[PDB]
RNA sequence: GAGUGGUGGAGAGGUA
DNA sequence: TACCACAACGAGGTACCTCTCCACCAC
DNA sequence: GTGGTGGATACCTCGTTGTGGTA
């Protein structure tokens, strides 16, 4: 739900227009433009920036009970960052074995 | 050990052994030379 | 504040009031080595412990023994700078007093035979510097702490080994600290085994069979006892109610008049309630229940005298008939279950082919030393030596702790070896694990891995060397002469010194120090490596050891590991993380007291943390009241959850304590992804120090901690006023309050000007205080290599715009303005050492001289008459620095010219030439000039020392003169230097004057004799290498400006490579007129997710807006009151900021000096995880009269017109890393060649070529460029005739190729033919 | 290229034919490897032949059973111990007779495992009688010596001599062979001479493969010694270290950077690397232009770096490609050949289109420059490995020169449209007037206008008709259509 | 008949 | 005699850069 | 200097391939 509201509230925002009416169109927002043209990053990375970071995983294949309800604009607290380091180190040992 | 026991010989027809030995590979450009050399060797 | 702290007040933004200071960051190295080297007679740590654990030692008979008396460490005859220059270990002599007491064999204990005691010199142990670095062979090395698995027992289980079954197999293991392992494990058949040190399996009962135990003790020890009783051909069963749990009724278990269970019915808990509420014991049991049970004890028939049945036999009808006819009325029987007491030990006793201690010992010797002819005494001696020898098995005082606290015991002491009941209890806990009661261990939970530091490793190497020399001296003393032998003739000092020098020089862990910048030194000292001896490798340790275990919280950083093949094996120690008594890691925690967090600081180890529940630092506190929310957040029992505000037990001590030093130095850490913050916290460790060190505007408040505690600045010892500051040295006059009267009252701070680092960068010390400027204790005086005013200052902060610019910042690339080069903001200094040795052939020693043949004035014109370059001549690559020549014939006849040359690509000045010699060659004019300058500067500096020393001692004698009597007018009416001749009547002050004059003459004596010591050490030869004569060392110092290819990076993992140095007109500007300096790439942000650079860019622009307003006010010179008002308003800004600074306590000149220090910006402290929120940054920007979003409207300097959309502009702190394009670029046309394979060399030093590897051979193959592949494997490489024809043909202009068989293929032919397999080239 | 031989006193066993599973002796003599190992460990005897019925042929005996056979018969049999015993057994074994015995004994019953072992032995015997090798030849009597310049001896800088491992291994086997020679002509006791034969056997098995038979004999520096098998096989053996992939001459290396001003076939080579790489070409052009007469004058004229040398380099470089390899060269397009242009500086410039093929990021990635020399190699690097020939990857027919992230942001910002930005609803003659409008600033890039576009439909054959109408597009799309060539429709843009 | 030594090998750290 | 645990060998990414360290014995 | 030379650590993870054991 938070990702859907985020992508709507990022996609259709340049509404202040005239000469036909107050028209709603696709937005000239920079983050959305660099993610929408196919340039760099996708909707998952945009969701991790703006919306909800989500349910990170413990290394044992489990899912942690409490999700990271913050993102990389409000900034995480200690516990969410310590949770995020699980996936970070699992990815960077996965690259070695891969 | 097994090749020494069986007394094998290698016909030198693969790219890896022609890269080890140091001729043109039997592909790409060198394939014309290799079919020319093998028809010359079969022709005498 | 302090007097240095009023010079620049870094503005804070944190909101939590911090409650603990940052601990001394080098405490681990210094405390471990101080515990190793310090003389502890009571709390035995280090040298006294090892000596008392080996002394005394007797002979084979016991007629003589060596007693240890004491030990003392003398002065190192060289100090640390002299050792660094000369290239030798900085060490102290180990002088040990030792007593020889001889015994008589005529008397039974004839102790009084001959007393002998003396000091014997043995070993040269290397010492530590003030800041934790060892100095070996001149270089500065650092011993990294190690994290091995602690001694004790670890119950483990591999899941999914037998893939056909998939059953779990719990395997125990006893790791000791010294000795051999002991491994118990089951099979899929559930039989215990023993694998001593990865040999074959043995039946596990054979160890206790060797431990003088019989089968009766086995069954009564492991299996609980049930009793059958035969009476009038029926069986009476004594039944306790804790036996019928979860099974099916074989018969009708009844009572005398009560019915409980039916035939083929599961025994229920309600039926168990019925049995425990009737409380019956004896029940009759029919015959079919016995068939399946196993007999406990043996039953010998009383009449015939033979054994009817032994122990552990399966009962049958004829067996019970034989027992009833023999008449054994009482029957002892084991308890067999499938739930709590499984048939495991009985099955191993059945499958065990051994019977007694003799067969057990010969079997275990046949396993341990196989093939040897076995015997009883050898087997029992190896068995006692394998586990129960004190000199062959040690695990004490930490493994004894873990063994008892893993065996559910209470006390933390015991013996240093294993024992019978100990192995019995380990096996018992293993069976409890196998049936279900108990819990297995994980292997990376930090109550199992232990920090083993430099003191423990040095003591272990000392102990092994001492054991070897003890065995040698016992083999000497057991037969040698007794009466006329001093111990210094029998103690060979070789193996101790060889062992300790070997550990400090070539171990797995004593590694070379990276000192690019003070952060690199400090996070190379606080490093936790898991490799080395006794630990794992970088191949055989998969995902388990590398992953972030949840008990790393606070002890070990999760975002500082190398990214290579050591992705988790090199931990870095967190900020507040101390060490236990035994060696485990521990953190500070604040105790709660009825919902109030009282500031008494309890330390919690890794294991004691788990039982409490611990609140988090982000939990709000109401002015030392309580929490706000009833449902606070906590972490508990190995995870994280919610709790109440009264149910908690502890709170975090700060918010820095999750991350290490390096990752704490990153601002806006809470907004970066963990990958990119790890990249940044590793790329801050590689920042070359630039020319003028420049502070960060956006910091973390750990910069002063790093630059002070990294030990590279000149921090004061006692506060006072400066007496004379120079560019070379700072001297200080101490406060009379903070002076002890026995001293003279003047400290001297010599500075190390422009000395080479370990990575060839520059290190110098500019003073930061001026004359007439009071300092306090703990203040900074002289800045290090990359320090500005005692803050860490690694790179320079520069204007940054975030937009694409004509492609020139494409895929992580950086476009840098001209004014960054014109201001010389990034020109580092690289000081490079080139060496020249005069070796000795057997045709005469080599000559360092300027009458070299075959040369003219195009090379020799820079050198003097002596054949050595001047101090200060700018050389270029390939020119002669030291003209060395060698006698070619016998003793022209010196024809071979072996002078130095600058390597192609090195330039610059010659800042120093240092010449060493051996005694045996006479010096020249150049060596005499260097030693004369050294003599004159030594006399000059130590005479300035004497002069300030006589100033201090004349103050001292005027103090004792006015203390004894009143003598002032003749004291100041007479010159101060003739204060030794003044006197009065003979009393205690007169005698003090005579002895202090004698002390002054003795100061002159040690003065002149240490001048003569340095004089004879520089005129006489140092102990050089075998077969050299004199060694000349030069030092070249280039100045490396930036250019396209020099790597650059901010703090957040945004690395780049400079792509164009655009002119100032082509750089984009803004409407005020200021051109931007770096046009970064905006697409690096949104996918890599480092938003810390965006928030730091905005906060940097706010900081420079405030600094620009202060610079405007000063350049218009408005008012000191307007300055005071604006700066006070700038500081009292945030919502609930921690700091508070009022300027009414500041003077006029104080606020003027503060505004002068802030005219280049207002530095800001953003703590990691207590950061400045964007509303606070927008408040700061509104103070600065800037656009609040940070985005301004840049123009285009190229075509004049406007960029369509607003561009983000601020001040990001760019480093410059140690990957310089001058060191990276290398090319080769035709050069050297190897000896075995005749293919060209490899490496920029040997001028070798790039390896055109196997993957590139497949690339050419799948293209089809057969001629390119053939010419790249024959004539551009190992084929000598073809390459000579190729070179000659290319010079003649025709590019043609004559191939041939490669020399490596001919090497392969010779190697197989020498291996003994006939391989040849059959024609056609 | 010369070889030496060692006269071994006792015969010995080649460890490859004892421990390369299956050993070929354990399958040749149909005896278990444990028994052959206990023979060559000098712990047990085997009778070769016996006229009595007590001792059957190839019956392994312990030492107590051996001396029991000596006190029983002592004269009729012969039980030996060591490699000479198995050498005599290999001499006495008749290849054609035992393979005929195998061929008559196979067909009676067909059990699976024994039939497998039997057909393995028949393949071994048939391979031997085909190849003409001798089964006696598995036992070494004359051990060869490698040429001395392939186990070389260069000292260290301080006169101390650091050898290879093979000189140490050969020293050990030669010294123990001399001691066995002294004990044989001394006629030592049999226990002593069999102990020295054991030690010689262990030394030569160490020489043939150190870490194979038992405890690998370690070197003087606490490391295991390198044998001949460890010098042939490996990730750093001779094959995969110096035969398949060789270090090569004519090769540079530098930090890469971005050149947007290039074309598709160009890279910016630095002056210094190019002057080094093309050094004999510069010598040849200098001698051809009459300025250089000798090699020393050419060498010093290059190392003085004159303006005539810079002009000669600028003439040599002209349309002579270089191969910009990047490692790890995973797929086929990791080597591409570009015609270099000269730059100052110290960093190789790439096109931005080829750094998707390379998987290059310009954050410090280094790349190599290999030169082709011959005319065949220059023509192969122009006609096969040029950057303008590997447009489409061989994994899928979809092109690999795709714009990537910055060109993509620019083309997206060109061809997108707002609603009523600036000068919308105008009518334009075409792309020339539209780009004149945009550069003058009277209409923004996002005004929806009408333009007259003369697009070109290509017909079924290669003819080009020209159609023309009015399209309701953006100014940015009208500007991009000026770039788009003749042959494409408009709905592309 | 006209100058000259690391590759060899180990260990540690780093880059892509 | 056909399944079978058990033991033994044989793999484990390319390219590059920096530094230090190198057998004991012995009349 | 110039021939001589033998002993007190364990801590990968599959994955084929060959081997003695037993229903
Ligand atoms: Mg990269």
């Amino acid at each position: 739900r938070v990702s859907k509201a985020m992508m709507d509230n990022l996609q259709t925002e340049t509404v202040i227009n005239r000469d036909g009416q107050e028209e709603k169109q696709v937005s000239f927002n920079s983050i959305y433009m660099m993610a929408d043209s196919g340039a760099r990053g996708s909707a998952a990375q945009i969701r991790q920036l703006a919306g909800m970071r989500g349910l990170m995983a413990k290394p044992d294949g489990s899912i942690i009970e409490t999700p990271i309800t913050a993102n990389f604009r409000e900034g995480l607290n200690v516990l969410q960052y310590f949770i995020s380091t699980h996936g970070a180190r699992k990815g960077l040992a996965d690259t070695a074995l891969k | 050990t097994e090749a020494a026991v069986a007394g094998k010989r290698d016909e030198l027809r693969g790219l890896k052994e022609n890269v080890i030995v140091g001729r043109l590979i039997p592909a790409g450009t060198g394939y014309a030379y290799h079919q020319d050399r093998m028809r010359r060797r079969a022709a005498g | 504040y302090s007097y240095t702290e009023k010079k620049r007040i870094r503005k804070d933004f944190g909101k939590r009031p911090q409650v603990l200071d940052v601990p001394y960051l080098l405490s681990i190295q210094l405390d471990s080595f101080q515990k190793f080297i310090e003389q502890d007679p009571e709390g035995q740590y280090g040298l006294e412990a090892a000596f008392r654990s080996v002394f005394p030692i007797q002979s084979y008979s016991g007629n003589s023994e060596l007693q240890y008396v004491s030990y003392r460490l003398g002065e190192p005859v060289f100090d640390v700078q002299e050792c660094q220059i000369r290239g030798v270990t900085y060490s102290a002599p180990l002088r040990v007093k030792l007593r020889l007491v001889i015994y008589e064999r005529e008397a039974p204990e004839g102790t009084v035979k001959d007393i002998k005691e003396q000091e014997v010199y043995m070993g040269e142990i290397p010492l530590m510097t003030d800041n934790g670095t060892f100095v070996i062979n001149g270089t500065e090395r650092v011993i990294v702490s190690q994290l091995h698995r602690s001694p004790g027992v670890f119950f483990d289980s591999d899941k999914g080994k037998t893939h056909s079954s998939g059953k779990v197999l719990y395997n125990a293991r006893i790791i000791p600290y010294r000795g051999s392992w002991l491994d118990f494990e089951f099979d899929p058949k559930d039989n215990l085994f023993v694998r001593i040190d990865r040999r074959r399996k043995l039946p596990a009962t054979i160890i206790l069979r060797a431990l003088n135990y019989t089968t009766e003790q086995i069954l009564d020890l492991f299996f609980e006892k049930v009793i059958f009783e035969i009476r009038d051909n029926k069986l009476q069963m004594e039944l306790v109610p804790e036996r019928l749990r979860g099974e099916t009724a074989s018969f009708d278990i009844e009572a005398n008049g009560k019915v409980y269970v039916e035939k083929g019915r599961r025994i229920t808990a309600r039926h168990i309630r019925q049995l425990e509420k009737d409380d019956v014991k004896l029940i009759e049991v029919p015959v079919e229940y016995i068939a399946g049970k196993v007999v406990a004890k043996d039953y010998i028939d009383e009449s015939t005298g033979e054994l009817i049945c032994a122990a552990n036999m399966e009962l049958s009808l004829d067996l019970l008939a034989k027992l009833s006819q023999s008449g054994h009325k009482r029957i002892e029987t084991l308890f067999t279950n499938d739930l709590d007491h499984g048939p495991y030990i009985s099955e191993t006793l059945r499958v065990d082919p051994t019977n007694d201690r003799l067969s057990a010992l010969v079997e275990i010797y046949r396993m341990m030393r196989p093939g040897e002819p076995p015997t009883r005494e050898a087997a029992e001696s190896l068995f006692e030596n394998l586990f129960f020898s004190e000199d062959r098995y040690d695990l004490s005082a930490v493994g004894r702790m873990k063994f008892n606290r893993s065996l559910l015991r209470e006390e933390i002491e015991g013996s240093g070896i294993l024992s019978k009941d100990d192995i019995i209890d380990v096996m018992k806990k293993l069976i409890d694990i196998r049936n279900g009661k108990g819990e297995v261990d994980d292997i990376d939970h930090l109550g199992n891995r232990r920090i083993r530091s430099v003191g423990e490793m040095a003591e272990n190497q000392f102990r092994v060397g001492l054991v070897r020399v003890e065995r040698a001296v016992k083999e000497r003393l057991s037969l040698g002469d007794l009466d006329t032998l001093m111990p210094q003739d029998m103690i060979n000092a070789k193996p101790i010194s060889a062992a300790v020098k070997e550990f400090f020089g070539s171990s797995q862990l004593s590694q070379f120090m990276d000192q690019n910048n003070p952060l690199s030194e400090i996070t190379h000292k606080r490093r936790i490596s898991a490799l080395g001896p006794g630990g794992l490798t970088r191949e055989r340790a998969g995902f388990e050891v590398r992953d972030v275990h949840p008990t790393h919280y606070g002890r070990v950083c999760p975002i500082e590991t190398p990214e290579g093949p050591n992705i988790g094996l090199i931990n870095s120690l967190s900020v507040y993380a101390q060490t236990n008594e035994y060696g485990f890691l521990e953190t500070p925690y604040r105790k709660v007291t009825d919902g109030v967090v009282t500031d008494e600081i309890h330390y919690l180890s890794a294991i004691e943390e788990g039982n409490y529940v611990i609140a988090q630092a982000n939990s709000n506190l109401d002015e030392e009241g309580h929490f706000v929310e009833d449902l606070v957040t906590c972490r508990s029992k190995g995870e994280s959850s919610l709790f109440s505000r009264d149910q908690v037990d502890y709170m975090d001590v700060s918010t820095q304590q999750v991350v290490s030093v390096g990752a704490s130095l990153i601002p806006f850490l809470e907004h970066d992804d963990a990958n990119r913050a790890l990249m940044g916290a590793n790329m801050q460790r590689q920042a070359v120090p630039t020319l003028r060190a420049d502070k960060p505007l956006v910091g973390t408040g750990m910069e002063r901690a790093v630059a002070v505690d990294s030990g590279v600045t000149a921090v004061a010892k006692r506060g006072g006023v400066v007496q004379y500051v120079d560019a070379s040295r700072i001297v200080i006059k101490v406060n009379e309050d903070e002076m002890y009267p026995g001293e003279a009252g003047i400290d001297i701070y010599n500075l190390t000007k422009y000395t080479r680092s370990n990575q060839n960068t520059c290190i110098n010390q500019m003073p930061c205080v001026s004359l007439g400027e009071p300092v306090e204790r703990g203040d900074v005086l002289a800045d290090g290599p990359s320090t500005d005013l005692g803050e860490l200052a690694l790179g320079q902060n520069m204007r940054v715009a975030f937009m694409p610019w004509n492609g020139y910042n494409f895929e992580d690339s950086i476009l840098v303005s001209e004014r960054v080069v014109q201001e010389d903001r990034f020109t580092t200094i690289h000081i490079q050492e080139l060496a020249c040795v005069s070796r000795d052939t057997k045709l005469g020693p080599e000559e360092i001289t300027a009458d070299i043949p075959n040369v003219g004035e195009a090379a020799l014109s820079k050198l003097d008459e002596s054949g050595i370059v001047y101090i200060g001549a700018e050389v270029t690559g390939g020119d002669i620095l030291v003209g060395k020549v060698t006698p070619k014939g016998e003793t022209a006849s010196d024809v071979k010219d072996s002078s130095l040359r600058v390597p192609n690509g090195v330039s610059g000045t010659v800042i120093d030439v240092q010449v060493f010699t051996r005694d045996g060659v006479e010096k020249d004019k150049r060596a005499l000039e260097i030693e004369e300058m050294q003599l004159k500067q030594a006399k000059k500096d130590l005479s300035e020392e004497l002069q300030i020393l006589e100033a201090g001692l004349f103050s001292r004698i005027r103090a004792v003169l006015v203390a004894g009597g009143v003598e002032a007018e003749k004291l100041d009416k007479l010159p101060r230097d003739r204060w030794l001749e003044l006197g009065l009547t003979d009393e205690e002050k007169q005698n003090q004057l005579e002895q202090l004059a004698e002390q002054y003459d003795e100061l002159k004596h040690e003065f002149e004799k240490k001048l003569e010591a340095k004089r004879r050490k520089i005129t006489q030869g140092d102990d050089l290498a075998p077969g050299v004569l004199k060694i000349v060392k030069v030092y070249l110092a280039v100045k490396r400006r930036i250019q396209p290819g020099d790597k650059m990076a901010g703090r957040h993992g945004n690395k780049g490579v400079i792509s164009k140095i655009n002119p100032i007109e082509d750089m984009p500007y803004d409407e005020n007129g200021t051109p931007v300096d770096i046009v970064l790439n905006p697409l690096g942000v949104p996918s890599r997710m480092n938003i810390g650079q965006i928030l730091e860019t905005h906060l940097g622009m706010a900081a420079k807006g405030i600094g620009d307003k202060i610079n405007a006010m000063l350049k218009q010179q408005q008012e000191v009151a307007k300055l005071r008002e604006f700066i006070q308003r700038a500081y009292d800004l945030g919502a609930d900021v921690r700091q508070k600074v009022d300027l009414s306590t500041f003077s006029d000149e104080e606020v003027m000096r503060l505004a002068e220090n802030l005219r280049k910006g207002m530095p800001i402290a953003t703590p990691v995880f207590d950061g400045a929120k964007e509303a606070e940054i927008k408040e700061l920007l509104k103070l600065g009269d800037l656009p609040t979003s940070g985005q301004i409207r840049l123009y285009d300097g190229r075509t004049g017109e406007q960029f369509e959309r607003p561009v983000t502009v601020g001040y990001m702190y760019m480093l410059k890393l140690n990957h310089l394009v001058d060191d990276k670029m290398h090319a080769r046309s035709t050069g050297s060649y190897s000896l075995v394979t005749q293919q060209p060399l490899g490496g920029k030093a040997q001028f070798g070529g790039q390896r055109f590897g196997e993957m590139e051979v497949w690339a050419l193959e799948a293209y089809g460029a057969a001629y390119t592949l053939q010419e790249m494997l024959t004539v551009k490489s190992d084929d000598v005739n073809g390459r000579t024809k190729m070179y000659k043909n290319i010079v003649d202009g025709n590019h043609q190729m004559e191939p041939g068989m490669p020399e490596s293929f001919n090497v392969l032919l010779k190697e197989i033919r020498s291996l003994g397999i006939n391989i040849e080239l059959e024609d056609e | 290229e010369r070889m030496g031989h060692i006269e071994l006193a006792s015969p010995t066993a080649h460890i490859w034919f004892l421990k390369s599973l299956p050993s070929r002796i354990g399958l040749l003599l149909d005896m278990p490897l444990r028994d052959i190992e206990r023979v060559l460990y000098f712990e047990s005897y085997v009778v070769i032949e016996g006229g009595m019925t007590n001792l059957e042929r190839q019956q392994i005996l312990t030492e107590e059973q051996y001396l029991d056979a000596l006190e029983e018969f002592g004269d009729e049999f012969d039980a030996k111990m060591g490699a000479e015993a198995i050498q005599a057994l290999l001499k006495s074994m008749d290849l054609e007779q035992e393979c005929e015995q195998l061929r008559e004994e196979l067909n009676e019953t067909n059990s699976e495992t024994k039939r497998k072992k039997l057909t393995k032995r028949i393949k071994l015997l048939e391979a031997f009688v085909q190849s003409g090798n001798k089964p006696e030849w598995m036992i070494l009597t004359v051990l060869p010596v490698l040429p001395p310049d392939l186990r070389p001896l260069v000292p260290l800088d301080g006169g101390r001599f650091a050898t290879s491992d093979l000189n140490d291994l050969y020293r050990r086997v030669i010294n123990r062979n001399n001691r066995l020679k002294r004990l044989l002509d001394l006629a030592a006791p049999d226990i002593i001479v069999r102990n020295e034969k054991r030690m010689l056997q262990e030394a030569v098995d160490a020489l043939l493969d150190n870490g194979r038979r038992g405890r690998a004999i370690t070197g003087s520096n606490k490391r295991p010694l390198k044998s001949l098998a460890d010098m042939i096989k490996g990730k750093q053996g001779r094959f995969r270290q110096n035969l398949l992939g060789k270090r090569v001459d004519y090769s540079g290396r530098s930090v890469i950077t971005v050149g947007p001003y290039l074309r598709l076939h160009q890279c910016g080579l630095p002056k210094k690397m190019a002057l080094e790489l093309f050094k004999p070409f510069i010598y040849g052009k200098l001698e051809l232009r009459g300025l250089a007469t000798t090699i020393k004058a050419a060498k010093k004229m290059v190392e003085r770096e004159e303006a005539v040398v810079w002009d000669i380099l600028d003439e040599v470089i002209r349309e002579h490609p270089v191969l910009l390899n990047r490692a790890p060269t995973l797929h086929r397009l990791g080597i591409q050949a570009f015609e270099p242009v000269l730059i100052e500086g110290k960093a190789i410039q790439l096109h931005p289109l080829v750094c998707a093929a390379y998987n290059a990021d310009f954050d410090g990635d280094q790349m190599a420059v290999h030169v082709p020399l011959t005319l065949e190699a220059q023509l192969e690097a122009r006609a096969l490995m040029m950057s303008t020939n590997n447009i489409l990857s061989p994994a899928n027919g979809e092109p690999i020169i795709v714009p990537s992230q910055d060109v993509v942001l620019g083309l997206y910002y060109m061809t997108r449209d707002c609603v009523n930005a600036k000068g919308e609803g105008m009518v334009l003659t075409g792309p020339k007037e539209a780009e004149r409008l945009y550069r003058s600033g009277l209409a923004s890039l996002h005004a929806r206008v009408k333009v007259r576009i003369t697009e070109y439909e290509k017909d079924a054959n290669g003819e080009l008709v020209a159609k023309t109408s009015l399209k309701d597009t953006t100014v940015g799309r009208a500007i991009l259509w000026m770039i788009v060539p003749k042959g494409l429709p408009y709905s592309i843009v």
